[PDB]
This record gives structure tokens, C-alpha cells and sequence, in this order.
RNA sequence: GAAAGCGGGGCCUCACGAUCCUUCUGACCUUUUGGGUUUUAAGCAGGAGGUGUCAGAAAAGUUACCACAGGGAUAACUGGCU
RNA sequence: CGCUGGCAGUCGGCAGAGCGAGAAAGAGAGUGGCGCGGACGCUACGCCGCGACGAGUAGGAGGGCCGCUGCGGUGAGCCUUGAAGCCUAGGGCGCGGGCCCGGGUGGAGCCGCCGCAG
RNA sequence: AAUGCGAGUGCCUAGUGGGCCACUUUUGGUAAGCAGAACUGGCGCUGCGGGAUGAACCGAACGCCGGGUUAAGGCGCCCGA
RNA sequence: GGGGGGCCACGCGUCCCCCGCGAGCGCACGGGGUCGGCGGCGAUGUCGGCUACCCACCCGACCCGUCUUGAAACACGGACCAAGGAGUCUAACACGUGCGCGAGUCGGGGGCUACGAAAGCCGCCGUGGCGCAAUGAAGGUGAAGGCCGGCGGCGCGCCGCCGGCCGAGGUGGGAUCCCGAGGCCUUCCAGUCCGCCGAGGGCGCACCACCGGCCCGUCUCGCCCGCCGCGCCGGGGAGGUGG
RNA sequence: GCGUGAAACCGUUAAGAGGUAAACGGGUGGGGUCCGCGCAGUCCGCCCGGAGGAUUCAACCCGGCGGCGCGGUCCGGCCGUGCCGGCGGGGCGGAUCUCCCGCUCCCGUCGGCGGGGGACCGCCCCCCGGCCGGCGACCGGCCGCCGCCGGGCGCAUUUCCA
RNA sequence: GACCCACUCCCCGGCGCCGGGGGGCCCAAGUCCUUCUGAUCGAGGCCCAGCCCGUGGACGGUGUGAGGCCGGUAGCGGCCCCCGGCGCGCCGGGCCCGGGUCUUCCCGGAGUCGGGUUGCUUGGGAAUGCAGCCCAAAGCGGGUGGUAAACUCCAUCUAAGG
């Protein structure tokens, strides 16, 4: 959609401190896993080492 | 071709609806307003869309507007505009019959002589 | 979407091919659901021929 | 044998190929060498440019490129002589030198030459002695700010002179191009033959004098 | 993926999809291009034609870059500078006309295939044809010629 | 939405199980335990789930609040129901349907709650 | 032929031949490479020189000293039909 | 296989429960003369309803919750209170490829699902 | 005009290119379960009922079953009648 | 038309030719089966188990693979069992399909900054490939026009020459879309809005057939226009034809 | 030559069978081996009747939480692939234009070009005012209604339990 | 050679001193309570320091399956030797040096180039390269300029030494 919210950061203590960052536009980007399946099993070949006899 | 297309009379205020792709034609400098639906619009045709001061709309936006598609252009590629076309029909080779060759490539001595010329051999 | 990437060299958010994606919310609105004929959902299984003669 | 609709494709898979393959697995391993070899070079010549001498401003042939500018070999004696510089001296201070090189044209020439002072004054001279300067050399205030470039010295761009929308005049109305391409393509073409035919005009008519 | 090949959907049947009567021998028909004048000449005819013979002049030390001329048509000719070259043009009163350099774009030859808009152009090209230029002098602009 | 990401997670959820030509999940909030986009227990707005109490006797509803929705510490509501087998069938169909919370899944609800106390019976 | 008309071979159904090469003819023709002139050479177009195994390899035997892949698609025995 | 059939209408005390019927179209709006209740459904790649049809060599295509080995994820997976493997007049499921339990043997690793690879 | 049926169109494409038999027409041969053609149907690729047996004949073509009825054939016994 | 049995005939009040809701109650040849009907046996010898172990009987039934017109063949291979065992990989091309971007697209080579030899980034690293332009052997050339006004020439039309305005073709079929003569009922007519259908009429997507038009080669007929070199110069027109 | 120890083949035990070689498909029958841990035979909901037992129902009070709200338009926030304005501040880009500075031809004068501003235009970011629209990928406080929980009060013709 | 301007520091060898490679040794935390086993490295627990360490949860061994038993691992962690580089001071040596404008002189590789022919080779086609035989040079010369040859201009190098 269009609508980003406002994220809280919290503190290391677990709770919340006062720092809000608007929530980023890549959220809102379309899921689609059949792309990032195509990415991940064809990336995925490429730290391959060679075998043969 | 969507300008051209939309330029018709009796067809103005009229939502344009592409199943395919709305992409930007460069050798044209006037746009006017178009209200546009489409699975994909390319970002420099969206650019010139918007502003010219059109609208574009997805397709979920579309059956919302209009559930049974009035006020509608429904507009489609050219099916025929691809090269794999130019290779197909009757074979080259045959008496008229304009069929583009399958060549490695193209130039003097590429299948230039012996189907072709009146000299060599024949021609068809 | 308005924005390009300033750490790339030219690339945006990818484009988004439905923008409401709850169809639900889509499909019980009054504006789809006044252009509809009446649902046909009697169910009219076959009939024994009986023999009239 | 052929099937129904193709290209005529002609493999040079005839020899034995198979032992001559040339696999790339090492290329990310020497990747990694070429990076680390340059590195060792850069921290080996400590104030001086990591990319090496500077290269003069150079125009390509062969039509194609005539329109491009690129980085030479070196720079001429020619250009050498009018900044100024010795050759056998330039070499020290990083210039680079070839004696092949000729100048035809002046407006190349002169740009070299002005490519040779703007270097000659970013140069940052040490003395060959630390512990006691010299005369031609660079105070002490500029070798501690003195630093390592990266990436070429004065990296050469290919500059396009931009024009003003200029009000057509009836000169340039008038003048026709294809025209003049077609004129002075036949006159190139006919050049000779018509000195030669003009030649026998005047041989055959001085022929009636006599 | 060789699970989704047609091997794994061939085991069980004898001759593998190849037949029973004719076998899948070696090379039934010759090697690569063999029987181009003899036993393929139909093929050879009926979707090669001219393959075979000598035409033309022959060009022993061709280099490809003497003849390298790029062109570009009339309806590309204002995409080769920027949109704000082009409205600053059009309201304009003075009638200063811009200057479009196709060598610089990296063209040679400018052809004359679309339409111009009604303003002025000065084109610098190193070479020009005739409807071309006739549909610049038509719409009102200047045809320089550079080297 | 609740449609786009049941089309991720109707086939690879790690909730899913597949075998004995039967489809289940092993969803938190997923009453009945089948695969569905109507009784999916995350994919939704508003869930209904109906759980055996920490202690022996005792069911717990657990709502989903409408405002929380990308904070899961604090979406689910929870209540604890320890009274007799009549008043809780009441209790929760009165939860659902004066709530109008997530309406069709009320008997679902009702046939999950006896289920529970069944099974917090003395066995024979 | 007065003309209507007829005729671009034989009253009709046969009398014949690709690529590569060679040879002749045709153009104020193109290229011959950094340019110019002139020979030469390469092209473009139309005929011919021929493949009769006639959609066109350049080609004598013998093997009882024999060899291989095959064939009952094919002979020399029997058996069958006649 | 076809009907390129039907179902988002589970529209509930913010309710009114329908689209099988021979005959193009609206169970339309306005303007004047007590008892707190109602089965199942819908993995929409799902579910349901009508018809018609079913031979097969060479061959082609589709579906396999058929099977083997290894990898990325995932089952708060299984296991010396017994894994793999093997044997079995035991109980079964699937049209089938095959698979799951019971008994015995054995002594250390193995499998299900989503994808990837041979 | 009658009868009946949804059609039109584009790519890619395996296997095959030894066939054989029968009513009728028909060539060579004394003739052949011989050699060679035309048309249609088969066998090859195909099981089933019958011709005792059976590539091609007669009937009839095939998902797994229950009831009924037939085709071509049959109904002394083998062997249903 | 006049003077005993079956009829899906049973109103009142007119004009006139022929002389729009009654309730109930049950029965059933009515949108595919029920009983609101029963009886026997069952703890150390009996109940159920189709499949699986063995055996018996009736009917059927020749050993597989392969070549072949034809195999059970007096055609070849095969005693039996376990393990291994045969359409793979690279390159090239075609077509279809999925994804991303789109008149562009692609970093594959290079460079920057445990898994990681991965991933990320470069844009004045897009060189370069392919596509965006074809045709000719080549020199080369290289992809709409029409109307009007004025001027010059030819004898009202044409050609050439300067200014204005209109402008990317048409015919037939064509999913879809647009208008709407009239109408879609509840007591009765006018009567506005929201919908729905529809005679007839249109703009017509893609695609196909056709007729035109434009670019390059070539042929034929021809008359003109240009100037820095007036020429064995350059440019154009009409009609076929090859790509 | 000793982990696991299959098949072919063999020995023995047990069971069954045996003159058309064995084996097989369909259909039953008989005998075995084990299993159903069979051998008095399913429970579930409502209502009625009879014997009992609880610290028990409805309705009220307090507190907590949740849902909804056209609170026709309550107050305050956030967002917008929303739109206009400004005596507003800024970053990228442009084949839109143009005071100092290097170097260059001709006498510190005088012309072209390499280089930073400056102006213009487009987009974006951050401050200002206005509406529009959303808070169902994105809400807070009071108020109103409803629901649930906990604790009181309920002393049992209510409710629940076997 | 003359006229002017400008250089006081380059290299090596020893003497002695100043801050990458190889080798050796070592560096955290459970054998804590219950429990299964033939043996545990299994299972359960270890409170509010959420058992303890973690820049160490790679691996291997140890009577199954171990971050904490041991070797190890992490660490711009430590300690002890050896070699080399990077530098400074000193001694004994060398070297006794340049640039610019005029003036006068000088300058090149031969049985090689090249030509014919033969044979191999190349994409190299009236001969790309190589070699045998024969002929055999020139000096404004010679080679190349992808069609053989003549004339005439151009352009570009300087072969037969390293
Ligand atoms: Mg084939
Ligand atoms: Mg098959
Ligand atoms: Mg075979
Ligand atoms: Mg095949
Ligand atoms: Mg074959
Ligand atoms: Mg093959
Ligand atoms: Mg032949
Ligand atoms: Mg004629
Ligand atoms: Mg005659
Ligand atoms: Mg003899
Ligand atoms: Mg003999
Ligand atoms: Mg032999
Ligand atoms: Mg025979
Ligand atoms: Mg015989
Ligand atoms: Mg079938
Ligand atoms: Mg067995
Ligand atoms: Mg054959
Ligand atoms: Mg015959
Ligand atoms: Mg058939
Ligand atoms: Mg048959
Ligand atoms: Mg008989
Ligand atoms: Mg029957
Ligand atoms: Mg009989
Ligand atoms: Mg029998
Ligand atoms: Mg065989
Ligand atoms: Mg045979
Ligand atoms: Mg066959
Ligand atoms: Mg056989
Ligand atoms: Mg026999
Ligand atoms: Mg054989
Ligand atoms: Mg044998
Ligand atoms: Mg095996
Ligand atoms: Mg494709
Ligand atoms: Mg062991
Ligand atoms: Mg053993
Ligand atoms: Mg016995
Ligand atoms: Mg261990
Ligand atoms: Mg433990
Ligand atoms: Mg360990
Ligand atoms: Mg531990
Ligand atoms: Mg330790
Ligand atoms: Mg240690
Ligand atoms: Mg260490
Ligand atoms: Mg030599
Ligand atoms: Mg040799
Ligand atoms: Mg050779
Ligand atoms: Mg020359
Ligand atoms: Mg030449
Ligand atoms: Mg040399
Ligand atoms: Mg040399």
C-alpha cells in the first residue's frame, strides 16, 4: 500500500525509548516468492566447487 | 498507438484497458490525458501519463470503477510485431513466397546464388 | 516510489501490479456487489426416469 | 541430417577440443592476487600515484573513434620541449615518455603541453636529501599534507563544447547538403580524368600551331 | 533438471522413444552438412536457397570501422537532446532555433523517416539524405554538414 | 492482506503437515487444525482460538485485538473460562456473536470448548 | 497481306542439362584498396563448352590363401503350394 | 472429456434466510390523487452438480502424498527405555508404482514436508 | 433444397518410408500359400463369441461389476441349449 | 341451426359483433429405502478375517525378450542368484513457456569493499554484443502527402517556383465498448432518480483478405531544376518489375 | 578371514499333497497359522420421573479487559503511488543561460577557451496554511452501547454435578 | 669548440646500532546433583548472577550422540631462539660529472635485401611465412602501403647485431 507507519526504537533494556522512524518504502514491496526462490536456487550455485572424476 | 487508438471519435472520456504492457513511445511530443488501466506501465511512459495529467489504474482499481467494464476501450499489441513471425508461412525457396531465411548472418555470401539468381541456376 | 536510490545509480521501488490486494474488502463493497445477477446455489441432482407408460 | 526448418551451423568441433579447455575456477583466486599485488605496489611507492605515470591527452584513429579521446603511451619530445622539460628528467617525476610519437596538428600539441604544466604545478617535490632541502623542491609544509592519489592522474573526459540556439539565418537557409555530398563525391570521383582529358585538349590543339 | 526430463518418463519402454524397426543408429543420413548437393538437396532447396555458388566482388583486407556510419531517423532526432532544449524552444519569441549534434549523440547519417514538430532545428550531421533534409527545410531549419 | 499471505503460506508454512493423503496445521490459533484460509490463525484481523488452561480444568479464548497487528506481544487477549459445561458454550457464543467477532467460526468455537472439557473428564 | 489480321520457330503430344571453372558478347557500368593515369584482373547480365548412372563422383581385374559386419529381405539340401 | 457449468450470499436482534423457471428485463426508491437462538462448508491449485465417453504397437503429452542419493530451509522431528539394514503362516491401505504398523534379529544413526541437484 | 455437425487458424513435432490378406475389377504365368495393379475393409496395432484347432473368415471391437436380451453360430454325449 | 351419460363448464352488473392473496385438515403409482418389524446363538470351544500359508475341484490357459507381413516355434539370446549396467555433459541454433526491465537491455571481462571461490557496488567502467533500417556484386543510396493563394512557362489543365492551412491511407469481416424507439406489474394514472433489457444505429482492438502509398536494385518512356568548380556534373518525374 | 549375515543352493523338523512335467488366471471349498487381546454387545444431545450432593442461577454493585461507533460532523495525532498556495529553507540533475581564475593570439589595455559561483527549469527532502481522503498492510483519551472475566450480594421451586 | 646558466651528492663493500618468515612452549568454562546404560558424551534440573565460559557453540579423541574430560579453537594473546628486509652513524674506496642557444663536423649491420624457380605452410587469395638452388643489389637508398605491371605523387618505418 502507501500508508507507512512509525515504527518505535527500542532501548536495550527491552522497552520502548522515545526514537520513531517512519516505517521504509521497501516494506511495502510486493512478496513474491516464486522470484525470490528463482533468485535463491540459482544464486545458490555459484558457491559450488567443481567435481569430476 | 494507444494516442491513435483513443483518438477515435465517439470514444472520448473512455478508460483504455491493457492486458500487456503500456510502454513509452518516444517519437511522439504531445500526450494528452488518458485514463489508463494496465498490469504494467513502463516508468517513463508513467511519467508522461501523469504528466499529461491522466490517470493510471490496476486492474483491482478497475473492477472497483467498473465491475462490468462500461465506458471501456479494450486495446491489445501488435500479436504479429514479433521477428519470429517474419520466418513463418510458406517456405523460402518456393515461388512467391517472402519468408525470412534462417541465417548465421547476413551479407554477400550468405545464401545469395544458387535460389536466388537467374544466373546461378534459378529463381523462384 | 517518488524517491530513486541515492546509494544506486538509478533504481526505484519496483511497481505494484494490484494495489488492494484484500480481495474480501474488494468483493462485499457496494459498488461490485450491486452488479451482480442472484447467486444460483440450489443444487439439482439428476432424477430417476420413471417409466410414464 | 537436417530436420524441417534451421540454420546451417558450422561447429569447429572437429579437433580435439576437449583437451585444450580453458576452465576460469581461478579467476576469483586471481581476482584476489591482482588486488593484494596492487596493494603491495601502492604501500611500496608510498607518496607517489598508485596508478603510475601520468598519460597524455590522445585522439583515436580510424573513423570509428575519431570522435573519442583516450589516454596515450606517453608524452612527445616535441611536447616535452616547449613545457620545458628534460626527457631523461621526466621519467624521475613521473611523466610518461615515448619517443615514437609525432605531432601533426597544433591544437593537440598545445593541449599536452598544458596537461604537462597543470601536472608540473600539482607535482609535490621531496628532497633527495630529508634532512637538508634543496632548490627545486617543495617546502616542508606541503610533504606532511602531502598524501597518495587513487585512480588515474588528471583523469582525461571527453569534453563537448555546448552551442546557443542560434537564429537561423537565409545563408544557412540556402545551403544544400545532400547537394554538396553528391558534388564533391563526383568531383572526388572525376578528378583525375578530367585533368587527363584536359591534358589531351591542350596537346591535341597545340598540335594546329605547329 | 534432469528429473524433469523425458529420460526419466523413458524407463521401461525398450527402444527409448526411438522405434523398433528404425534404430537409433549413429549417423543414418552422414555427418553435419554432408549430401547438400546429393541426398539433403531438398532440404537444401526448399529452406536454404543460395547457398551454394560464388557472388559478387571479393575484399581481401576488410576492416569493418572505414565504413562504420550509424544512423538515425527524423523521429529520434529530438530524443538526442534534453525535454528542456526542446519546450524552451517552443515558447520562444525570438526564434532562436537549437542545435542538435548527432555526431556527439553518436550518429553519422541523419535519415528522414517521421514526422518534425512545427519549430526550427539546426542539425549538425556528418552526412545528410535528401527527403531529410527536404523535411527539415520544410519545417524550417538548417542542414550543417561537419567532417 | 490476509489473501496475499496465505498465498505464501498455503503450501511452504512450517505449520503444515502432509501425509496420509491429509492436510493439517499445527497453527496456534488454528481451530479445527486444518489447512484453510478461513480458520488460518495468523493470516487474519481477527482470530478466535480456544486452548486448554494452563492448570487441569479450564478453557481459554484468546482474541486478537484490532489495533496491534505488526506488535505480537500484545495482540492476543486471553481469558480463562473455569465454570460449567452449559455457561461457557454460552459465554463464548455470546463472545463471538454479540461481538460480531469473526462470525463463522462460532460453532467451530462451541465444538473445540466441548472438546476440551471432554477431555478434562475423569477417563473410564 | 489491299485489309481484317497472323507470326516472337516447326499443326499438337519427345528431340535434352545445376553449382565450380573456362570462353564470347553488352554498358563513355562498378571495384582493383593512401590518391591519379594506363594495361591487367575481379564483378554484374545474357549465350556456349557437360555431366546419357541424363537433379549431374574423376575409377580395371582376381582371390580355391582369404577376412569382417550382417542376411533366410537372397541362391545351393529337405519340407510346403503348383 | 465437455457444460470455457455452480459456490466469495457463512449477506443473522445494525437479522429476515430466494434465484429450476416455458416466454428480453427491479422480491427498486421516493413524488401527486417474552425467549439473545440458527448443522456442514471455502486446502478457490478448494468443494459441488449435469451429461457423454473409455482398444492399442511405433510414438507423443500429462499426473505421480511412486522410489534412490546428496544440498538449502523446516518439523522445540525420531533414537542405546534401541537408528539403519535383514527375516516374517501377522494386521492393513493404495487401480498401480509402492507404503504404514506388529513380532524377531541388530547395535548407531535416520526420516516427514517445501524447494534444489543427479 | 434435405439431413447432420460448433468451426476457423498458427507454430513446434516423434515414429514410419520391408508390408501382408479378403469380395469385386484386373496383368504375366499351365498353375502356385506365385509375381504385379485399382477400390474398399481388415491383419499388422486387437482382445472377445463362433468357424474343433487358427494373423486376415462370420459376428462384434474392450474401464471394474450385477440383472436382462441378442448377433454369428448352435441345442444326442463330450458341451451350455 | 329449430322444436341417459360425461363436461379442466357454475358468479353477479353493463358496453359490444355473431342469433390477481379464502383458510385448514389429512391420503398418496408424486423431485433414487425404509420399518415408530422380528428371531437365534454365544468363555476353553466357538464367532468373524475377502486378502496371505498349504491342499482339492470346474472352466480357462504354449516361454519370455527381439527381428519380422507373420513366433509357442524344428528362428537367435537365456541353468540359478546377488551387485554393477546403457539418451549424459559442453557448445551452437530453432520454437514454446516463466521472470525482470522495456526502445532499450545485458556486466558475462575488469575494478572497489568460517560460510565467503559467496553476496554487494561501479554508469565518463555500456567498451562491446543484440535490437532500433533496409537494399545493391559494388561505387552508393536509404522508408506519406494533399489543398489553396501569388509568379513563370507550355496550350482550361499541367510543370516549375515562393508563401498559408489540413494532415499518416482506404474497403470488407471484426471480441469488446457507446447511443437508445420502447419497456421491466401489485389498487389506479401522471410523475423525477438509481438500476436492467432491447429494435435499430455508431466508433471500431488484435488478426486475415484486398486495393492503394513510401525505401533500395533493375528496365522503359521522357521533360525539367541546381551552382564554387557548367561537366562523360549533380538532383528529380511517370509506368512495370526484383528485395 | 570373527559387525550386520540377504538371495541362489543344501540338511533337518513341522504341516499339506502327489499316475496327464511343473507353474499360472478366475471362482469357491477344506485344513492350518496368527489377529480382533472377541464371547452378552454402540453411544451422544434434549425432555420427563425418582433418589441424592453443592457454598450455586437470574437480576443488581465495584474493578479490569475487549468489540463496535454515520460520537449525523467529540477532541488530539499519524500517513497519503493526494491536491493547491509561501515577504520558506536545502540537496541531486539539465545538450536552459552567464563576476573572478589558469593558459593562449595581438598592444596594464584587448579577444577565444579550461574552472567555481550566480540565475532559470524539473524532481525530491524538511518547515509553514488550506481542504480532500485513510488509520481494514497504518490510532490515542473521554463518551455511548454490547460482550467477557474477577470479587461482592444473592441462601435456593433458581443453577450445576454424578 | 665558443657563449651563458646551474651543480656540491650518486653507488658499492665491510664495522656497529635502531622497529616479515620459520621453529618451540603455554593461556576460558560442569566430569555439579537425580536418573538410563555394559560404558555415558543420553534425559531432567541447576532461584532473583535466568549452572559456568564465550573475541573460544570449528574439528578430533575419549567404553553411544561433549562448548565446559583432553588436545585444540578465538584473541592487533604472551614468552623463548634463528633468518631476512627496512634505516642510521663511521671507515676504506670510487666518480671528479650538468643544462640552453648558435657555429663546425659525423651518421650505420651484404651471398644480406630483392628477383626467378621448387617444396612445405598460412585466412593471405598472380604467391602470408619458411627453406633449397640460381641470379644478386642500392644509398634523395631500402622495406611496407592485402590484385600482377609501368609512370607519378604521398604516408610510414629503418631490415640483414644484442
Ligand atoms: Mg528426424
Ligand atoms: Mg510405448
Ligand atoms: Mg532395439
Ligand atoms: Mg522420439
Ligand atoms: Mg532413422
Ligand atoms: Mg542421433
Ligand atoms: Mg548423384
Ligand atoms: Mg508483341
Ligand atoms: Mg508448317
Ligand atoms: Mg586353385
Ligand atoms: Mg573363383
Ligand atoms: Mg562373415
Ligand atoms: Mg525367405
Ligand atoms: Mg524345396
Ligand atoms: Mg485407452
Ligand atoms: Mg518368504
Ligand atoms: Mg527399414
Ligand atoms: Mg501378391
Ligand atoms: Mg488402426
Ligand atoms: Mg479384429
Ligand atoms: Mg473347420
Ligand atoms: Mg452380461
Ligand atoms: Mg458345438
Ligand atoms: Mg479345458
Ligand atoms: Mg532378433
Ligand atoms: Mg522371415
Ligand atoms: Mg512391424
Ligand atoms: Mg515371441
Ligand atoms: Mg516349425
Ligand atoms: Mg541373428
Ligand atoms: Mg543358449
Ligand atoms: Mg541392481
Ligand atoms: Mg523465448
Ligand atoms: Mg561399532
Ligand atoms: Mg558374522
Ligand atoms: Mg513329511
Ligand atoms: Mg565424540
Ligand atoms: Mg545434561
Ligand atoms: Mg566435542
Ligand atoms: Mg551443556
Ligand atoms: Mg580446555
Ligand atoms: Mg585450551
Ligand atoms: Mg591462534
Ligand atoms: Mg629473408
Ligand atoms: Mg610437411
Ligand atoms: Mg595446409
Ligand atoms: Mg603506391
Ligand atoms: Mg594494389
Ligand atoms: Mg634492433
Ligand atoms: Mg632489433
Amino acid at each position: 500500500a502507501c500508508a507507512r507507519p512509525l515504527i518505535s526504537v527500542y532501548s536495550e533494556k527491552g522497552e520502548s525509548s522515545g526514537k520513531n522512524v517512519t516505517l521504509p518504502a521497501v516494506f511495502k514491496a510486493p512478496i513474491r516468492p516464486d522470484i525470490v526462490n528463482f533468485v535463491h536456487t540459482n544464486l545458490r550455485k555459484n558457491n559450488r566447487q567443481p567435481y569430476a572424476v | 498507438r494507444m494516442i491513435r487508438k483513443m483518438k477515435l471519435p465517439g470514444r472520448e472520456n473512455k478508460t483504455a484497458v491493457v492486458v500487456g504492457t503500456v510502454t513509452d513511445d518516444v517519437r511522439v511530443q504531445e500526450v494528452p490525458k488518458l485514463k489508463v488501466c494496465a498490469l504494467r506501465v513502463t516508468s517513463r511512459a508513467r511519467s508522461r501519463i501523469l504528466k499529461a495529467g491522466g490517470k493510471i489504474l490496476t486492474f483491482d482499481q478497475l473492477a472497483l470503477d467498473s465491475p462490468k467494464g462500461r465506458g471501456t476501450v479494450l486495446l491489445s499489441g501488435p500479436r504479429k510485431g514479433r521477428e519470429v513471425y517474419r520466418h513463418f508461412g510458406k517456405a523460402p525457396g518456393t515461388p512467391h513466397s517472402h519468408t525470412k531465411p534462417y541465417v548465421r548472418s547476413k551479407g554477400r555470401k550468405f545464401e545469395r546464388a544458387r535460389g536466388r539468381r537467374a544466373s546461378r541456376g534459378y529463381k523462384n | 516510489w517518488r524517491k530513486a536510490a541515492s546509494l544506486k545509480s538509478n533504481y526505484n521501488l519496483p511497481m505494484h501490479k494490484m494495489l488492494n490486494t484484500d480481495l474480501s474488502r474488494i468483493l462485499k463493497s457496494p459498488e461490485i456487489q450491486r452488479a451482480l445477477r442472484a447467486p444460483r446455489k440450489k443444487i439439482h441432482r439428476r432424477v430417476l426416469k420413471k417409466n410414464p407408460l | 541430417a537436417p530436420s524441417r526448418n534451421g540454420m546451417i551451423l558450422k561447429p569447429h568441433f572437429h579437433k580435439d577440443w576437449q583437451r585444450r579447455v580453458a576452465t576460469w575456477f581461478n579467476q576469483p583466486a586471481r581476482k584476489i592476487r591482482r588486488r593484494k599485488a596492487r596493494q603491495a605496489r601502492a604501500r611500496r611507492i608510498a607518496p607517489r600515484p598508485a596508478a603510475g605515470p601520468i598519460r597524455p591527452i590522445v585522439r583515436c584513429p580510424t573513423v570509428r573513434y575519431h570522435t573519442k579521446v583516450r589516454a596515450g603511451r606517453g608524452f612527445s619530445l616535441e611536447e616535452l620541449r616547449v613545457a620545458g622539460i628534460h626527457k631523461k628528467v621526466a621519467r624521475t617525476i613521473g611523466i610518461s615518455v615515448d619517443p615514437r610519437r609525432r605531432n601533426k596538428s597544433t591544437e593537440s600539441l598545445q593541449a599536452n603541453v598544458q596537461r604537462l604544466k597543470e601536472y608540473r604545478s600539482k607535482l609535490v617535490l621531496f628532497p633527495r636529501k630529508p634532512s637538508a632541502p634543496k632548490k627545486g623542491d617543495s617546502s616542508a609544509e606541503e610533504l606532511k599534507l602531502a598524501t597518495q592519489l587513487t585512480g588515474p592522474v588528471m583523469p582525461i573526459r571527453n569534453v563537448f563544447k555546448k552551442e546557443k540556439a542560434r537564429v537561423i539565418t537565409e545563408e544557412e537557409k540556402n545551403f544544400k547538403a545532400f547537394a554538396s555530398l553528391r558534388m564533391a563525391r563526383a568531383n572526388a570521383r572525376l578528378f583525375g580524368i578530367r585533368a587527363k582529358r584536359a591534358k589531351e585538349a591542350a596537346e591535341q590543339d597545340v598540335e594546329k600551331k605547329k | 533438471p534432469s528429473r524433469l526430463r523425458k529420460t526419466r518418463k523413458l524407463r521401461g519402454h525398450v527402444s527409448h522413444g526411438h522405434g523398433r524397426i528404425g534404430k537409433h543408429r549413429k549417423h543414418p543420413g552422414g555427418r553435419g552438412n554432408a549430401g547438400g548437393m546429393h541426398h539433403h538437396r531438398i532440404n537444401f532447396d526448399k529452406y536454404h536457397p543460395g547457398y551454394f555458388g560464388k557472388v559478387g566482388m571479393r575484399h581481401y583486407h576488410l576492416k569493418r570501422n572505414q565504413s562504420f556510419c550509424p544512423t538515425v531517423n527524423l523521429d529520434k532526432l529530438w530524443t538526442l537532446v534534453s525535454e528542456q532544449t526542446r519546450v524552451n524552444a517552443a515558447k520562444n519569441k525570438t526564434g532562436a532555433a537549437p542545435i542538435i549534434d548527432v555526431v556527439r549523440s553518436g550518429y553519422y547519417k541523419v535519415l528522414g523517416k517521421g514526422k518534425l514538430p512545427k519549430q526550427p532545428v539546426i542539425v549538425k550531421a556528418k552526412f545528410f539524405s535528401r527527403r531529410a533534409e527536404e523535411k527539415i527545410k520544410g519545417v524550417g531549419g538548417a542542414c550543417v554538414l561537419v567532417a | 492482506s490476509a489473501h496475499l499471505q496465505w498465498m505464501v503460506v498455503r503450501n511452504c508454512s512450517s505449520f503444515l503437515i502432509k501425509r496420509n493423503k491429509q492436510t493439517y496445521s499445527t497453527e496456534p490459533n488454528n481451530l479445527k487444525a486444518r489447512n484453510s484460509f478461513r480458520y488460518n490463525g495468523l493470516i487474519h484481523r481477527k482470530t478466535v482460538g480456544v486452548e486448554p488452561a494452563a492448570d487441569g480444568k479450564g478453557v481459554v479464548v484468546v482474541m486478537k485485538r484490532r489495533s496491534g497487528q505488526r506488535k505480537p506481544a500484545t495482540s492476543y487477549v486471553r481469558t480463562t473460562i473455569n465454570k460449567n459445561a452449559r455457561a461457557t458454550l454460552s459465554s463464548i457464543r455470546h463472545m463471538i456473536r454479540k461481538n460480531k467477532y469473526h462470525p463463522d467460526l462460532r460453532m467451530a468455537a462451541i465444538r473445540r470448548a466441548s472438546a476440551i472439557l471432554r477431555s478434562q473428564k475423569p477417563v473410564m
